[PDB]
């Protein structure tokens, strides 16, 4: 059964490299729409599916331990075309593109750390890619924007302590750059991947919505930040 | 298969030759593999021909003040033109200031009184236009004197300044 | 007399009277870049200590780097160098992909 959340004014990211002053600047992007309906997933028994892409994903999450660990993004997630993978260690990412034959509950296998319960093929990448953090920079909100455009995957992330509330806070607090990726790919369908420990797993939850073609009004400040944004095609006001 | 012979004294013609075959190709991808663009050094306080990793404009170069985000390269101000950029090198970030400008009039009594004239260059500063040379606030007038007496205005120059053939 | 052109006539009567632009040309030009990264070592595949048999040649994927070509160019005479589809000597301001 479906589970839905309120995303107040979530998933603003900075649209380009570029420093602006207190200025009000109209974009028009693929924007998470605000006030939108995110489905608020659990995969917690053990039961996480395959979505869909059909425009970038916005991704939250809120977990204090290390599970969500990573990503999956394909076309079949199977061989004869390739697809990425996004691992995420103690110390560093590796992300890799190559011809997966990917298993069909894929999760890593913790005591050791083994990777050989999630794929069983690696046939022919032509990209690899080290970076350190990636993740983990009361709770502590993460939310991440994938989107793939023009042959670039373009991952957005955030990572904010917030307070005991709905996990989807009401406020502000835009994306900036990580990682953009030459790969080539097309890209349709994902899923995350899981630590199990070695059967039993904590408590997990996520949050995914999707980023629509929308006209924004962002408003940068004097240092450079972005504090609010108007989304112009929500309301009258 | 059958074995190379390779003995040292073969004819140039058995020899091992070792032969490396590159092929390169360009699919689909908007950007990979590239050469290495070249870098001469930057003049500061000059107005040159710049180009910041693919920014290409003139002006000059001087220090700045803003702060930019980590990821942010360049910036523009309001109506859209680009105002400071970050040097790809040293990754300092410079201010970009137009190279003056603005319109030349020439100030005559009249080919039937004299022939001599006078220039204001326009909100130019006279040590940028290339005697007396008076620096007005709405130019910088050359050709003629500037007095702290006062008569009626002949010939405006602008601003509560004037010109006229005196002695 | 650029004021006389201006006004088309040989008479100019009392006043300020605009004629020309002044414009500031740009002393010379400063490309200035990032210093390095990646360099996608030729030197080993034109190095290594045992080539591989004929029958059976090895094949390295070159992945993302900045190539620079003037190398491979401090290996010997090269009993031979034929560049097919591009020109040896521009080989430092293209882009490929693999
Ligand atoms: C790019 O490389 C240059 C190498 O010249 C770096 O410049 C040096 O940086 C160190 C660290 O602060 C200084 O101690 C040296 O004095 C610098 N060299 C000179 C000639 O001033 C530069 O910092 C590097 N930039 C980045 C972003 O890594
Ligand atoms: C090709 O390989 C040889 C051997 O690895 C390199 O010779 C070395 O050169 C460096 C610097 O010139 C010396 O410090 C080493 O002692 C050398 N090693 C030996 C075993 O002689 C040679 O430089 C390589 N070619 C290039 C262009 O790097
Ligand atoms: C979110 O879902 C609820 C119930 O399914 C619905 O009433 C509401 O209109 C939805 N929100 C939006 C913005 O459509
Ligand atoms: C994660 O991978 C890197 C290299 O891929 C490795 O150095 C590191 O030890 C790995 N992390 C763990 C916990 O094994
Ligand atoms: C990678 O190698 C496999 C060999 O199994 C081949 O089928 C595939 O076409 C190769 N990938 C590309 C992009 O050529
Ligand atoms: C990717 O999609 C486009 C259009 O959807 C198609 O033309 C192309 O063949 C696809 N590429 C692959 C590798 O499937
Ligand atoms: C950010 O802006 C505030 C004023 O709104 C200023 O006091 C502060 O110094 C700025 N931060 C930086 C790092 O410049
Ligand atoms: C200008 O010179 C002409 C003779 O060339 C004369 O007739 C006229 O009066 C002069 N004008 C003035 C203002 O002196
Ligand atoms: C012109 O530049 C000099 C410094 O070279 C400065 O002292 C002077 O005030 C400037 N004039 C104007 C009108 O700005
Ligand atoms: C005009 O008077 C001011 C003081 O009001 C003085 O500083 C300036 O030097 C005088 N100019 C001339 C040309 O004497």
């Amino acid at each position: 059964p479906p589970a839905y959340t309120n995303s107040f004014t979530r998933g603003v990211y900075y649209p380009d490299k570029v420093f602006r002053s207190s200025v009000l600047h109209s974009t028009q992007d693929l924007f998470l729409p605000f006030f939108s309906n995110v489905t608020w997933f659990h995969a917690i028994r053990f039961d996480n599916p395959v979505l869909p892409f059909n425009d970038g994903v916005y991704f939250a999450s809120t977990e204090k331990s290390n599970i969500i660990r990573g990503w999956i993004f394909g076309t079949t997630l199977d061989s004869k075309t390739q697809s990425l993978l996004i691992v995420n260690n103690a110390t560093n990412v590796v992300i890799k593109v190559c011809e997966f034959q990917f298993c069909n509950d894929p999760f890593l296998d913790v005591y050791m750390e083994s990777e050989f319960r999630v794929y069983s093929s690696a046939n022919n990448c032509t990209f690899e890619y080290v970076s350190q953090p990636f993740l983990m920079d009361f709770k502590n909100l993460r939310e991440f924007v994938f989107k793939n455009i023009d042959g670039y995957f373009k991952i957005y992330s955030k990572h904010t302590p917030i307070n005991l509330g709905r996990d989807l806070p009401q406020g502000f607090s835009a994306l900036e750059p990580l990682v953009d990726l030459p790969i080539g790919i097309n890209i349709t369908r994902f899923q995350t991947l899981l630590a199990l420990h070695r059967w039993t797993a904590g408590a997990a939850a996520y949050y995914v919505g999707y980023l629509q073609p929308r006209t924004f009004l962002l408003k940068y400040n004097e240092n450079g930040t972005i504090t609010d944004a108007v989304d112009c095609a929500l309301d009258p006001l | 298969l059958q074995s190379y012979g390779f003995r040292p004294t073969y004819g140039v013609g058995h020899q091992p030759y070792r032969v490396v075959v590159l092929s390169f190709e360009l699919l689909h991808a908007p950007a990979t593999v590239c050469g290495p663009k070249k870098s001469t050094n930057l003049v500061k306080n000059k107005c040159v021909n710049f180009n910041f990793n693919g920014l290409t404009g003139t002006g000059v170069l001087t220090e700045s003040n803003k702060k930019f985000l980590p990821f942010q390269q360049f910036g523009r101000d309001i109506a859209d033109t680009t105002d400071a950029v970050r040097d790809p090198q040293t990754l300092e970030i410079l201010d970009i200031t137009p190279c003056s400008f603005g319109g030349v009039s020439v100030i005559t009594p009249g080919t039937n009184t004299s022939n001599q004239v006078a220039v204001l260059y326009q909100g130019v500063n006279c040590t940028e236009v290339p005697s007396n040379v008076f620096q007005t606030r709405a130019g910088c007038l050359i050709g003629a004197e500037y007095v702290n007496n006062s008569y009626e205005c002949d010939i405006p120059i602008g601003a509560g300044i004037c010109a006229s053939y005196q002695t | 007399s650029e004021t006389k052109c201006t006004l088309k006539s040989f008479t100019v009567e009392k006043g300020i009277y605009q004629t020309s632009n002044f414009r500031v040309q740009p002393t010379e030009s400063i490309v200035r870049f990032p210093n390095i990264t990646n360099l996608c070592p030729f030197d080993e595949v034109f190095n290594a200590t045992r080539f591989a048999s004929v029958y059976a040649w090895n094949r390295k994927r070159i992945s993302n780097c900045v190539a620079d070509y003037s190398v491979l160019y401090n290996f010997a005479p090269f009993f031979a160098f034929k560049c097919y589809g591009v020109s040896p000597t521009k080989l430092n301001d293209l882009c490929f992909t693999n």
